[PDB]
This record gives structure tokens, C-alpha cells and sequence, in this order.
């Protein structure tokens, strides 16, 4: 451990935006944490993002409003932000800084883990080969979720992505025909959103297995880029040291991206798109890739990094860079919501990069993959038919086109529409798939081999 | 497909605005042609 | 022999008291001895690019100056192993630290020094013989698939003074002793080569042999060659990683070097799990794939600086095997992540950026990387022939093929496998656009195709014309509503759909589409084109008569043919071999010809 | 804008060194 | 004779990318040359970019890798890179710095010339007139090339601009009623292209009059900045002192422009559009304008530079600034290439400034000018008709529009399409022109005087 | 009497060429002669200003041009007009200036086109589509203007 006394400085050189620059610092350490007291007794903290000679640049989390130049007192802890972690954090509510806000005590640590974490050795990483039953046909059928998979929900302001995430928390099981520890990072949200989840977790009777981290809209914007790391760091303790299956949900990741963009502008870093740092991808990977199973240990971490798409722009850097890192997305839209369809999940622009291994013989039912692929073909074609019919009129369509409009209409109301408390099994979902596929003659089901049609289609 | 695929430029911006105005005028003029035909159609169907 | 750290800005560390340090020398920064490489020299201060996370590094930490530049260890023990971005074996780290995390500052030999290799000399050398760079003076049997040739390193030469007799030797022993001018050199099985320097060849030759890909499209329409360079600038979800994995699993290359530079960690695990379960018969015996592959993992959540070392380490390994007479087909599944690393470092360096924040020298790095590919005559008296192909992914933001990396890449690579996100959304995999893609090796392979097939080339041409005509029509049909279409155009539109749905797309996670032997691709294309010609003739000869064979007449009369043609993909070449597939395709051709005779 | 900002900052840095 | 010993310095200040900064230098000369000896004995060269006091910035041509800041020895030549030139440089292949790569000896210095160029007095410049008969109908018919012209070929990546340039080289000649020497500067050219041209010159027996300067894509990127100046310096010797006619081919000014950008960024210069130096215009003008004829000489230099257009545009600063300097272009398009048309040259955005004077009675045919204009207008209209057809359909065109559509299709098939191994004369090209013009009734050929129509049209 | 300066001449002479030309124009203007000065290009002059502005490391404005581009063009363009000359003879001469803005396109956002339009009284814009149709002289007739109508009405 660190036995040497820490030094306290009153040597602040100057302040520029959110960065407090100190001079005359003895052997500055990069990425060490500094605690500072303002002339009025206010305590704040920050991290050294740069060292040079006797100078060090400290980014203050709470902010730099009121920071003095002569009376400011800073001390260097001598290490990086290592945070206390314990098993009994489940059932506790923390803020974005890692402190309790539930009137309970501080964390009685079992160890201290580096918030930056470590990359998992790809040689010991074990490919996910287990399916989670979300109960939502729009997911379990056409975009299955594996245990250890990274699947954000791409949404837009005003859509019920918070209800879908809440629903998943209660009715997420296994298809092996199980209590997940949930870590919920509520960052950049209003009180009502955070209270919605907290109340739902108590309503579900699962609060003793839920750890919350809150950083609300009225909280500092710099803490909003450590909250995910605090949640995931706890998840790593639980999953990889205590072999507990953990589900980690990160609320609108766009508030993370905006908090990061502000820091990037403040430090004058090289922009990429829309003003975001050119290293945004690397930073997101640091957050996202803290997931998956590890060979030889019985734990797992599953992530659902839900994010709001600015102006429904699917190519915005936030969903774009996420789409490159995560194993696909669920993606909801306004076209379904504006018709009172719940869940408003649009399968066409969605995918699950692990689905090919989590379904089929020995996992669910051998026709699973075939049903999904044909449903995708029929759904997309029905959308193509509407795009045509909007101009040419119904009279310009033939029987080959009307079948896809019948499929599309029955598909959305039978397959996607369920309701907040409709919990379907994966087997029921496939049976529904067939009921829609039986709208077409065998010859048109061109994504399914005759070795499958001959067995399932007649029923 | 989704875009005309003209490289981003101030020249392209000007062209697209002129192209949009043309398309909007054509829409309105053809809509008026349709309305005139519809009245007569309804005139002739009434006859 | 040490400097001292002056400051840290992240992946870039500034050090002082390094007056004698040169560019691109390795250094050990910090008390954990982190690996880095000098980028700039300013007086007696050096700018160091560090390939490991710099958190915890203090001002005043020692910096060891190492005279050797960033280099790769080349010798037996590479194949079947997985390396990190600077050639530290992950199976050896995990076997020694017992951890699941990769520690920082790990000093592990690239190639194990405990293995007793089976070594046989060439039996053609004697003491007093004159040996030159690239000469092979023995072979090590790494496994049953790849014979590992022990070469005299380039920039070394002399007379042989001792050659190890056949026997069991490890990588720390002396196999060859040679002398030049008084100075004597003792060589083991492992040579060291700077990773940023191109290994020398006798002659760079034209590429005149296909690089077989287990795909119908990406082969029949847009061929790649041994030694060629291609890009796959797909948007997320387009399936470019699957195309890369498919090529790795099922190709006619001898060695695959797979570089995961900024790739998701789950993808490298998928290779390690799945590949050992694949088969490739050698001489009547079933063997695993991993014995002929090697892979480098530098995942997205690893140090960004290491992304540059990973790319160059991979291609350096590829050249090593190229020199031994093997055909290498490396693939780096990112490219954009490497250019991204260059941007992030350039930012920390406060360099003046060029287009979209990227360094001005982005094009210089890509050009010198891709030009290391190619079919070559090797250096070395034994007259080997090898190649390195590069199949590199690119990740344009938003799928917009306008970024400096996609733009620069397209000016370098000779094969363009463009992917269309709107095809992937429809699960039309592989999501190849087939309108913007091209291959500049068509003329080079025309000789090959005529020699072995002949029928393929006119089929390739007709298929392209049909797809182009469908696009030319689709543009106007969207506006007309299929009202003004001639009967000859309706046939084109429907056959073009037939080609699109049954020929260009295939499900790579099935027993029948996981690999598509070329003879099957050309076989089923011949039938589809033969239908086109017969259906088009049927209407052309009757349109002016007293009964025109419109689409609705042929469609109802030959509906069984159209379904059979669509079923042609479901042939499972592993269960049903060549004889049954050719006989089956011949039967469909006979069925079509007989139906037409009864129709017209 | 980004490049111009860095140009202005580099000019300021050069000026300070000259003093 | 500069019989003064050279100074060699170890007073290296630092190295930054392609730039080496030296201090304590006695009377630095601007644009001087420094020979660098690396600690391991490697020799390299560079040219001074600026001097100030006792400091100088050296541009290192071969690259800076391996240079330290303690032992590297810097020898100042005391002069400007004046390059050895000889009339017997033909039949030789040099690398990008003018050194032998063909196993021949170092060129013997018949004389030296300053590669920077010696400006030619516009009063003595002779206006070009004689037409070069390139064999390509897209050039000989419409955008003809005069001897001494400056007409670069624009193209984007992947188009057959190397085949067109090669075809022009072997088919070059004058309109008859003896041949060219080739100076070929390869800048950033891949090995596959390098052997393409080298083999084509050998197979056609041209090497007796070809001098190659090869800077390949895998060679140093700073060296290629002088490569084009070395090529033109030799062309100027051969054309203006040895009374030869020289055709100069520059394989890519875009890789050259990138090399300038790398240096400009390295010295933290204020950029203009897309990051390129604000002085790109001058750096190009000083190369492009090394062309034409001079009073008292019989030789000439004709330039046909090639430029790859990033993103398939023609507003990129590189082709934009070139267009302002050179006398028209060919502009190889992509829409023609995708349709298997060769040469895929688009006649509308491409012009030749000297065409109006290098044709007509006494040089080609009386009607040359009239045929060109009428064909151009017909093509332009046909494209506007095609643009309409794509919207209104083939059933919404009048009889005249169909004539232009028929012209458009037959024009590209019969006139533009040629093949790489067939040459056609200017008179054969015009006869084809007339075959296309005779599609229209005479009343519609409004750009041809009635006298011209009556002479040729009815034939 | 023409002034010859090619694109391969030094940027400083490229800038000064316009000033040399107009100096000769005013010289003869003061003789009572009617002088007509033709420019080949003012975009090349503006290009020289952009190149020098960069080399001097001064803060640029739109598209890399100096913020004072408009001042330089106004200074040149306003050195013209019918005048009463200095000197006892009471002679009266004139200078006409015909500028020439090379069009990167028909978008008048072009800093040089825009600054010129704010100064010049007559603008003879050349239409791209009429040029493509080989209709000569190619004049738009819709975007052009001349502000001397009322002056010439007399
Ligand atoms: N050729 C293919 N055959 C079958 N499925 C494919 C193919 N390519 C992609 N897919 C499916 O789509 C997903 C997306 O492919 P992936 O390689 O992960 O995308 P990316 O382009 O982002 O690398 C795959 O995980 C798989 O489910």
C-alpha cells in the first residue's frame, strides 16, 4: 500500500475552463486523483490528464466555478481513481461520483479496483453460447440476445425506451427448457426517469439485486463520463470475482457522448464528426468492451447501452460508433410509436451479431434461423410494396404484392405488438412466425429450404 | 437511390435549392392539372 | 543508457536526457518497462509513442534506450498461436500469469525457447559452401501442413563453417555458423527483422491466379488474385467481418494471417473456438485449420498506439512466410482503426491536420502498407515463389464512402468489394453493391478462365449486363409503375431478381452456403443465363406472331423450373459431391429445354 | 476552425518564446 | 568552380517528421542541399526549405527514419540542386531522385541545370499550332491537342487513365496531308502500373527514346517532390538544347500535391482549402508551364500530366488549381467506364484551349471546327434529354428529343468507343462525326453554316 | 500597350501586375484620352492575395482569402471613371475597367464574385448552359445587370 504522507499544494498556476493547472508539483503522476478545497470549504476532486516537468493539469469533476488562485488547497492522493467495491453494493443507490445517496453508509470495501480497468485477454475470453429469453417476440425471434452480448436500444426522444429496458429487467430469463444482478447507470436523466426505474425495480421485487448509479441532469457534466466506468467496474467485481451473472444497463449514452465532447472541446482535441473527439471510438470501446464471459469462471456481464439518436439520425456519430462496437442493436423508431404499437421495435435496421450461434438445434428449435430470415425478407418486401403503392395506387398491384401487404399488416399487429406485460416464450414466437409465413405459398418462401418447409409449413 | 450523389459544395447547395423549387412548382402545376381534370371528370360523370 | 520521463499527455510521453536516441528505436518507459517507440527528437528531448496504457507513469521515471527498432521475431512457433499488437503470445501470458487480464509491462519472448524442434538440414550444404540471404539450410516440422523453412536472414552472407546435423534443437541453440570477413555469425532458428522495413524480393511479378473465395459474388463477378489488394469499406452490419472470416476459413491460400486491429474482442474468441473444429484434408488425412493460420489480436479496448504496431506486425509475418514459398492471404479487419490511431496520436502531438483531422501522411502509410503485397520471386538460391494478398476492411462513418481513409484506400487497392447497408438490412448477404464494385484483375485472369473453364467468361459478361439493365429499368419503373414495360424488359427484370435472390446472396452459416466451390458457382450461373437466353428468345420470336409468349404465359407454364432454379443453392457439396451436383444441374437444363419445346 | 485556432495558439507560443 | 571545402555539421537541433532542423550553421543558403550520414553509415539527401539566423530546416528526401540528434553528420553542398543532364539519358531508367535503377552507370554530367527552372521570356515564346494526331476520336475530333500544349488527363481511382496515356504515347504523331521522345515521371505509382508502362514501351520498341523516372508508391514520399522537376529539367535540355520533340507524362500530380501537403503541414504553415498549402497554385504553375516552343529552336515540350480526383469530384483543390493553369483537360469519367466504354472520356466538361487554332483549312479539314461544335451541342442536348427521360419516361418525348437520344446512344457506341489498339486519323474521325450528324435533318444542325452542310452532309 | 504576366511568375509580380496596368491607365487618362483597360482575370489576383496572406501567417477569412480582399478589389475598381484632368488645358479623359472573374461555378458565394458584384456597375454573366449549347456570345440575360441605364437615357 501507499504509506508515505501525501503532499498538499497551494501552487495553482492558473485556471482555463474546466482545467486547473498547478505548478511546483513533486514528481507528478499521470492519471492520479487530486482533492481540492475552495476558500469557502467546498471540497472537489479532479484527475491529472497531463504532466510536464513540475506542472500538472487537473480536470475538476464538480467544476471550476469558484476556484481560487491563491487560497485553493490541493492534495495528490498518489494513485489513480481506484474505487471500493463489495458484493453488498447490490441494493444500494449511489451517485455518479460513487458516493451513497440512500442514507446508508459508505462502501465497506472488499477490494479497490482501477476504474480504468484492464482489457480481457482474448485468449481466455470465451465466445457466448447461451440465449437470454427477453419475452419480446420482436427480439427473441428475429434478434436474439445472448448472455454476455452487447445490445443497445437505439431510440429517440419521447419514445418508450425506458419502458422496454424496464420490461427486460423483469422478464429476462433463459430458454433452457435464474436471477440477474442488475447495475443501472442513470446518467443525464431527469428525476422522474430515475424514479421510474427505481420504483419499477421495487415493484418487481428485485431491488435487493439492483445497484443504481445516478447522475441527473442537474449534476456535474464531468462526472457523467466516469459513471459508466463505476457501474462496469462493480459489474466486473460481481461477474469475474464472485461469479454472479450481471446485467448492466447504461441510460442514454448520448449524455456520455455530450459530456465527452465538452471535455474534448475544453482540451482542444482533434475533432472527428459533429465536434466529437477523434478518439471517441476508443473511449467508447473502453466502456462497451467490459462485457462477455471469461473461460473458467461462471460469471458473465451483459450490456444494454441504450442511447438516444439525435434527430433520429442513424448515422450520427453516437449510434454510428456504437454500431461498430456492439453486437448489433434493437432500435426503436417513431413510425411504430406514432401508431400506438408497443414495443415500437423496428426489426429491419436491427441485427444481433451472435444470433447465428445462440439459436437452432440444441438451443431453441431447429427452424429458428430459417423462420427469422424469411420473416426479414417478407417484412422488407412489404415495406417496399408500400413505397411503390404510395405512388402507383392499389390498382397497380398484383396478387404477389398484396400478399406482402397482408403479411406486413398482420406481422406488425401480431408479431411486434405485445404490450408492457406480455411475456411470450421463444417457442411461441416461432409458432407465430409460421402463422405469418403460412400467408404465402411454399414456392415464395425462398429463404427456407424444402427440408424445413415440408415439416413445419403444413401444420 | 437515397441521394442524388452530388459531392458536397456551395455550388451543389445552390443547385439543389433551384432543383427543389422546380420540383415544387411541377408538383403544384400538375396538381392543378389533376384538379381541373377531376372537376370535368365529375362534370362529365355528372353529365 | 537511460533517460527520464519529462511529461505525459496520454499515449504520447515526452522524455529528456536522450540526446543520442534515434527515431523509431524502442524504449522502456517507467518502472514497469512499458514498450514505446520514439517519434520526434527535439534537442536532447524525445517524443515517445507508448504501446501500453500510460496511467501511473510519473515524471522522472527512467527511460531505457534500446538500439534495436520495433522488430518482429521470425521463426518456428508462430503458426497456431495468437499474438497481441506487438507480438507477445497471449497463450504464453495466460499460461504464466494465471490471470484473465493482460498485465502491463509483460516481457515475454515472442517464440518459446522450451520447444525442441525437429530440424533437418538441406543436405546440400558443406563447410566451405557460399550461402547468401534467403537461402534455406534446413526445415522444421512445425506441423503436418506447413513446413517451416529456416532461411539465412537478408543482409547476411558468407561461407558455411558449421551446420547442425539433423536432430532436436530449440530456438536458443546454434543451427548455422557462417563467416564473412573474419567476423563470424552464429544463427539460431529465429531471425529479427525491423517491422517497418520491407523484406527484399528478387522480382515482383504480375498476379495471374485467382484467390479462391467461398462466395458466389466476390468471385464470379469481382475476382481477387493471389498477391492482389482489395478493400471492403462496409458500414456496421454489412457483414464485412463475415466475408473476411469466410475467406479465411475456405480459400486456396497456404497461410492466413488475420489481424484484429481495433476489432470487437468477441470476434477473436469466435475464431479461436470455431477454427479448431474445421477440417481440411491434406493427403487423405483430416487436419485442423489452425495449423495453417495465425492471428493477431489488438482489440478496440486495448492501447490505441498498438494499432499501428499490430498492422505492421501482421504484414511482416506475412512477408516472412511469403519468402518461404507459401501463398499468404492476410486480412486486417479494420484499417480505419489504424488511421484512427494515427489521428489520435497526431492530435496529442499537436501536428497540423489535413482532411477531416487525419494526418497529411495518411496516404503515405497506406500506400507503403499495401505495396508490400504481391506475387514475387523470392530471394534465396532455392528459387521459391510466393505471394501476400491483403484483404483489408474499412469502416467509413455512416457508410459514406467519402472519408480520407476510404478515399485513399480506393486509390491504392485494385479490387473494390463495396457493401451496401440497404442490402444488409434485408439480410441480402453478402451485402455486395455490385454496381459500384469493380475488379481490375479481370483481364489478368481471362487467360486462367479460358484455360480451365472457357464457358465462365461469357457467362460473367451476360450476368453483368442483366444486372445493369435491371438497375437502368428500376430507376424509371419506380416512377412509371410497370405500365410501359415491354415483354423483353419484364423477363430481364424477373431474371435479374432470380440472379439477385438465388445467386448473389448466400447464408454463410449453413452446411451448404458456408463454402461454394467454383465449379458450382459457374454451373448454376450457366443455367440461370441459359434460361435468360431461352426465355428472351421465346418472346422475341413470337411477339410479332398470332400469339406472344408474355411473362405470364411462361411463368405459369414453367413455374416448376423457376422454383427448381431457386433450389439450386441447396446442394450441400460436402454431403452431395461434384458428381451429383453436375448431374442435378444438367437435369434442370434438360427440363428447361424440354419445357420450351412444348411451349413454343 | 480547428486548424485556425491551433495556428493562433502556435503563434502566441512562438511570440512568448521570443520574449 | 566552388573550389571551397564543404562544412559538415553534427549540430542537429531536432527531427520532426520529414524535416530535420539544424543549428549553428554558417551563412545558410536558401534551397541549398545537405547530405546526411546516419550513425549506421546510411547516406541520404535533403533540401533546405527555410533559413533563419544559424538555424535551417532541411527537407529529407529519402526519409528521416534512423536519424538521431547527436551523431548524424550534415554536409552542406554550398549550391542549389543543379542536376546532371545528358542527351544520352534516353534509353535509361532512373529512380525518383535521378539515380540509376537499371544497373547502368550514374549519368555523366554533360551539363548541369537548376531544377527550379529558368523562366522563359514570353516575348520569345512561340505559339503552338501543329496538331498532334493521337488516334483517339474523343481527342482528335473534338478536344484536339497542339504540339506544345498542356492538357492533363483527369480521372478518379479505378478508371483506365493509364491505358489512355499509354495509348497516346505509342500512337502519338502529327496530322499529315518524325516522332516524340518520352520523359515519364512516375509519382506514387504502384508496381503493377510501373511494369505496365515499362513493358508497353519495350514491346513497341520505344525504349531507344524513353527516359523513365520511377518514384513508386512504396518509395519515399518526399523524394517525389523533386521527381517531376528532374523529369522536366531533362525534357528542357532535350527539347531546347538538343532540338528534340519531347512528350512529358506525369503519372499523378495528386500524389505530388499530397507530398507538398505533408511538408506544408510539417512546417505548420497556414493551409487553404482541404489542408493544402496556400501556395499550391505556384508550385503547380512552376511545373505545368515548362512547355511550349521558343524562338530559334525546332524542338518542343508537350505535357499531358495525369491527376486522380479524390471523391470523383472536379472541385477538389488539386484538379481545381490545375484547371486554372493548364489549357483544358480530357476528364476521364466513371459513368462511361461502368458501361464498358473505352476510352471512357466525357466530352462535355473537357475542353482544349488551343483547339480553335490548331484545326481548319491548311491544318486538318475545312469543316473540322464546325463538326466539333455541332457534335458537342448534340451530345449535350442528348444528355439533357436523357435527364428528362429518366423522369417523364420514353413515352413523353417528342420526335426531336428521340433524334438526340438516338444520337447519344450511337455517338458513344460508334464515335467515342474505339479500343486501345486501334488508331483513327483526324479525317477518319470527322467522317464518323458526319455519320452521326447525318442522323439529324439539316435544319436541326444549327451550328454548321449552310455552305459546310451542302459540301459534306449529302455525301 | 499590354502587360504580360504568366501563372509561373512570382506571386508578388502576379499581385503587382494589376497595379502596374492601372497606373499606366491613369497616366494616359490624365492626357485627355479615353482609356479602356481589360483584365484577364481578377481571380488570379485574388489567388495571389490568398497565397501571400498564408505565407505571412495572417488571420484569413472565407475560403482562405484575406478579410481585406474586398478592399483591394474596391481600390482597383474605383480607380476609373470620366474625369476632369488636372492641368491648365482643362482636358477631360476617362478610364473604363473590364474585370474578369474566373467562375468556379454559378454560385455567387464565391468570395471574388461576391466582392466584385458589390462594386461593379455592369455585370455580364456568362451562362454555363448556353456555352454547352455553343450559343455565342454566351450571356445569361436574366442574372446580368447594368446600372448605367438612366445615365445613358439622355
Ligand atoms: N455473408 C454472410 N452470410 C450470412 N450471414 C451474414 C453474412 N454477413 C453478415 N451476416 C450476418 O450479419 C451480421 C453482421 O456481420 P458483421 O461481420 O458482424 O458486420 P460488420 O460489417 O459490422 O463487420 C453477422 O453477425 C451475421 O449474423
Amino acid at each position: 500500500y501507499l504509506s508515505q504522507p501525501r503532499l498538499t499544494y497551494k501552487t495553482v498556476s492558473g485556471v482555463n475552463g474546466p482545467l486547473v493547472i498547478l505548478d511546483h508539483v513533486k514528481f507528478p503522476r499521470y492519471a492520479e486523483i487530486v482533492h481540492l478545497t475552495l476558500p469557502d470549504g467546498t471540497k472537489r476532486s479532479g484527475q491529472v490528464l497531463e504532466v510536464s516537468g513540475s506542472k500538472a493539469v487537473v480536470q475538476v469533476f464538480e467544476g471550476t466555478s469558484g476556484i481560487d488562485a491563491k487560497k485553493t488547497s490541493c492534495e495528490f492522493t498518489g494513485d489513480i481513481l481506484r474505487t471500493p467495491v463489495s458484493e453488498d453494493m447490490l441494493g444500494r443507490v449511489f451517485n455518479g461520483s460513487g458516493k451513497p445517496i440512500d442514507r446508508g453508509p459508505v462502501v465497506l470495501a472488499e477490494d479497490f479496483l482501477d476504474i480504468m480497468g484492464q482489457p480481457i485477454n482474448p485468449q481466455c475470453r470465451i465466445y457466448p453460447e447461451e440465449m437470454i429469453q427477453t419475452g419480446i417476440s420482436a427480439i427473441d425471434g428475429m434478434n436474439s440476445i445472448a448472455r454476455g452480448q452487447k445490445i443497445p436500444i437505439f431510440s429517440a426522444a419521447g419514445l418508450p425506451h425506458n419502458e422496454i429496458a424496464a420490461q427486460i429487467c423483469r422478464q429476462a430469463g433463459l430458454v433452457k427448457k435464474e436471477n440477474f444482478a442488475i447495475v443501472f447507470a442513470a446518467m443525464g436523466v431527469n428525476m422522474e426517469t430515475a424514479r421510474f426505474f427505481k420504483s419499477d425495480f421495487e415493484e418487481n421485487g428485485s431491488m435487493d439485486n439492483v445497484c443504481l448509479f445516478l447522475n441527473l441532469a442537474n449534476d456535474p457534466t464531468i462526472e457523467r463520463i466516469i459513471t459508466p466506468r463505476l457501474a462496469l467496474t462493480t459489474a466486473e467485481f460481481l461477474a469475474y470475482q464472485c461469479e454472479k451473472h450481471v446485467l448492466v444497463i447504461l441510460t442514454d449514452m448520448s449524455s456520455y457522448a455530450e459530456a465527452l465532447r465538452e471535455v474534448s472541446a475544453a482540451r482542444e482535441e482533434v475533432p472527428g464528426r459533429r465536434g466529437f473527439p477523434g478518439y471517441m471510438y476508443t473511449d467508447l470501446a473502453t466502456i462497451y468492451e467490459r462485457a462477455g464471459r471469461v473461460e473458467g469462471r461462471n460469471g458473465s456481464i451483459t450490456q444494454i447501452p441504450i442511447l438516444t439518436m439525435p434527430n433520429d439520425d442513424i448515422t450520427h456519430p453516437i449510434p454510428d460508433l456504437t454500431g461498430y462496437i456492439t453486437e448489433g442493436q434493437i432500435y426503436v423508431d417513431r413510425q411504430l410509436h406514432n401508431r400506438q404499437i408497443y414495443p415500437p421495435i423496428n426489426v429491419l435496421p436491427s441485427l444481433s451479431r451472435l444470433m447465428k450461434s445462440a439459436i437452432g438445434e440444441g438451443m431453441t428449435r431447429k427452424d429458428h434461423a430459417d423462420v427469422s430470415n424469411q420473416l426479414y425478407a417478407c417484412y422488407a418486401i412489404g415495406k417496399d410494396v408500400q413505397a411503390m403503392k404510395a405512388v402507383v395506387g392499389e390498382e397497380a398491384l398484383t396478387s404477389d404484392d398484396l400478399l406482402y401487404l397482408e403479411f406486413l399488416q398482420k406481422f406488425e399487429k401480431n408479431f411486434i405488438t405485445q404490450g408492457p406485460y406480455e411475456n411470450r416464450t421463444v417457442y411461441e414466437t416461432l409458432d407465430i412466425g409460421w402463422q405469418l409465413l403460412r400467408i404465402f405459398p411454399k414456392e415464395m418462401l425462398k429463404r427456407i429450404p424444402q427440408s424445413t418447409l415440408s415439416e413445419f409449413y403444413p401444420r | 437511390k437515397d441521394r442524388i450523389e452530388i459531392f458536397p459544395s456551395r455550388m451543389a447547395q445552390t443547385i439543389m435549392k433551384a432543383r427543389l423549387k422546380g420540383a415544387q412548382t411541377g408538383r403544384n402545376l400538375l396538381k392543378k392539372k389533376s384538379d381541373a381534370l377531376t372537376l370535368r371528370f365529375r362534370q362529365i360523370l355528372k353529365k | 543508457t537511460f533517460g527520464y520521463v519529462h511529461g505525459v499527455s496520454g499515449p504520447v510521453v515526452t522524455a529528456c536526457d536522450m540526446a543520442g536516441a534515434a527515431m523509431y528505436e524502442l524504449v522502456r518507459v517507467g518502472h514497469s518497462e512499458l514498450v514505446g517507440e520514439i517519434i520526434r527528437l527535439e534537442g536532447d528531448m524525445a517524443t515517445i509513442q507508448v504501446y501500453e496504457e500510460t496511467s501511473g507513469v510519473s515524471v522522472g521515471d527512467p527511460v531505457l534506450r534500446t538500439g534495436k527498432p520495433l522488430s518482429v521475431e521470425l521463426g518456428p512457433g508462430i503458426m497456431g498461436a495468437i499474438f497481441d499488437g506487438i507480438q507477445r503470445p497471449l497463450s504464453d501470458i495466460s499460461s504464466q500469469t494465471q490471470s484473465i487480464y493482460i498485465p502491463r509491462g509483460v516481457n515475454v519472448s515472442a517464440l518459446s525457447r522450451d520447444i525442441k524442434w525437429e530440424f533437418i538440414p538441406s543436405k546440400n550444404l558443406r563447410v566451405g559452401s557460399h550461402i547468401t540471404g534467403g537461402d534455406i539450410y534446413g526445415i522444421v516440422n512445425e506441423n503436418s501442413l506447413i513446413k517451416h523453412k529456416i532461411m539465412l536472414p537478408p543482409r547476411s552472407r558468407g561461407s558455411v563453417t558449421y551446420i547442425a546435423p539433423p536432430g532436436n534443437y530449440d530456438a536458443s541453440d546454434v543451427v548455422l555458423e557462417l563467416e564473412f570477413e573474419g567476423v563470424k555469425e552464429k544463427l539460431s532458428m529465429v531471425q529479427v527483422w525491423p517491422v517497418r522495413q520491407v523484406r527484399p524480393v528478387t522480382e515482383k511479378l504480375p498476379a495471374n491466379h485467382p484467390l479462391l473465395t467461398g462466395q458466389r459474388v466476390l468471385d464470379a463477378l469481382f475476382p481477387c488474385v493471389q498477391g492482389g489488394t482489395t478493400a471492403i469499406p462496409g458500414a456496421f452490419g454489412c457483414g464485412k467481418t463475415v466475408i473476411s472470416q469466410s475467406l479465411s476459413k475456405y480459400s486456396n491460400s497456404d497461410v492466413i494471417i488475420y489481424v484484429g486491429c481495433g476489432e470487437r474482442g468477441n470476434e477473436m474468441s469466435e475464431v479461436l473456438r470455431d477454427f479448431p473444429e474445421l477440417t481440411m484434408e491434406v493427403d487423405g488425412k483430416v487436419e485442423s485449420i489452425m495449423k495453417r493460420t495465425a492471428l493477431v489480436a489488438n482489440t478496440s479496448n486495448m492501447p490505441v498506439a498498438a494499432r499501428e504496431a499490430s498492422i505492421y506486425t501482421g504484414i511482416t509475418l506475412s512477408e516472412y512466410f511469403r519468402d518461404m514459398g507459401y501463398h499468404v492471404s492476410m486480412m486486417a479487419d479494420s484499417t480505419s482503426r489504424w488511421a484512427e490511431a494515427l489521428r489520435e496520436i497526431s492530435g496529442r502531438l499537436a501536428e497540423m491536420p489535413a482532411d477531416s483531422g487525419y494526418p497529411a501522411y495518411l496516404g503515405a502509410r497506406l500506400a507503403s502498407f499495401y505495396e508490400r503485397a504481391g506475387r514475387v520471386k523470392c530471394l534465396g538460391n532455392p528459387e521459391r515463389e510466393g505471394s501476400v494478398s491483403i484483404v483489408g476492411a474499412v469502416s467509413p462513418p455512416g457508410g459514406d464512402f467519402s472519408d480520407p481513409v476510404t478515399s485513399a484506400t480506393l486509390g491504392i487497392v485494385q479490387v473494390f468489394w463495396g457493401l451496401d447497408k440497404k442490402l444488409a438490412q434485408r439480410k441480402h448477404f453478402p451485402s455486395v453493391n455490385w454496381l459500384i464494385s469493380y475488379s481490375k484483375y479481370m483481364r489478368a485472369l481471362d487467360e486462367y478462365y479460358d484455360k480451365h473453364f472457357t464457358e465462365f467468361v461469357p457467362l460473367r459478361t451476360k450476368a453483368k449486363e442483366i444486372l445493369q439493365e435491371e438497375e437502368d429499368l428500376a430507376e424509371i419503373v419506380q416512377l412509371v409503375g410497370k405500365a410501359s414495360l415491354a415483354e423483353t424488359d419484364k423477363i430481364t427484370l424477373e431474371v435479374a431478381k432470380l440472379i439477385k435472390d438465388d445467386f448473389l446472396q448466400q447464408n454463410g452459416y449453413t452446411p451448404y452456403d458456408r463454402f461454394c466451390p467454383f465449379y458450382k458457382t459457374v454451373g448454376m450461373l450457366s443455367n440461370m443465363i441459359s434460361f435468360y437466353d431461352m426465355a428472351r428468345r421465346a418472346v422475341e420470336t413470337t411477339a410479332q406472331s398470332d400469339n406472344k409468349i408474355t411473362w405470364s404465359i411462361i411463368r405459369e407454364h414453367m413455374g416448376e423450373i423457376l422454383y427448381k432454379l431457386s433450389s439450386m443453392k441447396f446442394k450441400d457439396p460436402v454431403k452431395d459431391g461434384e458428381a451429383k451436383i453436375k448431374a442435378d444441374y444438367a437435369q434442370l437444363l434438360e427440363d428447361m429445354q424440354n419445357a420450351f419445346r412444348s411451349l413454343e | 476552425f480547428y486548424r485556425l485556432k491551433k495556428i493562433q495558439e502556435k503563434k502566441k507560443i512562438i511570440k512568448e518564446k521570443s520574449e
